[PDB]
């Protein structure tokens, strides 16, 4: 639950709680970038309607 | 399911290892029920649960 690892700060890295998606934050970056295709989420992806 | 549409089986909200992939974050498979207080090998649906 805490997230102190002796001053390695891994919270760029490690999911985050305040999201939907759940998806750290260098993941959401890496998510957000490689969108020319895929959208970037699957909110609609499922059903395509 | 963002797979598609599921016919003969029953959602679980339970949790086991995945048998058959159906895809999507689901997997199915067969499943005999005793939970229903009947009878356990023929449920009340079909035994294919999702
Ligand atoms: C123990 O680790 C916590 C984080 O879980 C930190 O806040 C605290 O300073 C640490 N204390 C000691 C004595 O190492």
């Amino acid at each position: 639950p805490i997230k102190y690892f002796g001053g390695f700060n891994f919270s760029q890295i490690l999911p985050d709680p305040s999201k939907p998606s759940k998806r750290s934050p260098i993941e959401d970056l890496l998510f957000n970038k490689v969108t020319l295709a895929d959208a970037g989420f699957i909110k609609q992806y499922g059903d395509c309607l | 399911t963002r797979a598609g549409c599921l016919i003969g089986a029953e959602y679980v909200n339970n949790s086991y290892e995945c048998d058959i992939p159906i895809g999507a974050g689901i997997c199915a498979s067969y499943q005999t029920q005793t939970k229903s207080h009947g009878s356990a090998s023929s449920v009340a649906s079909q035994s294919i649960i999702a």
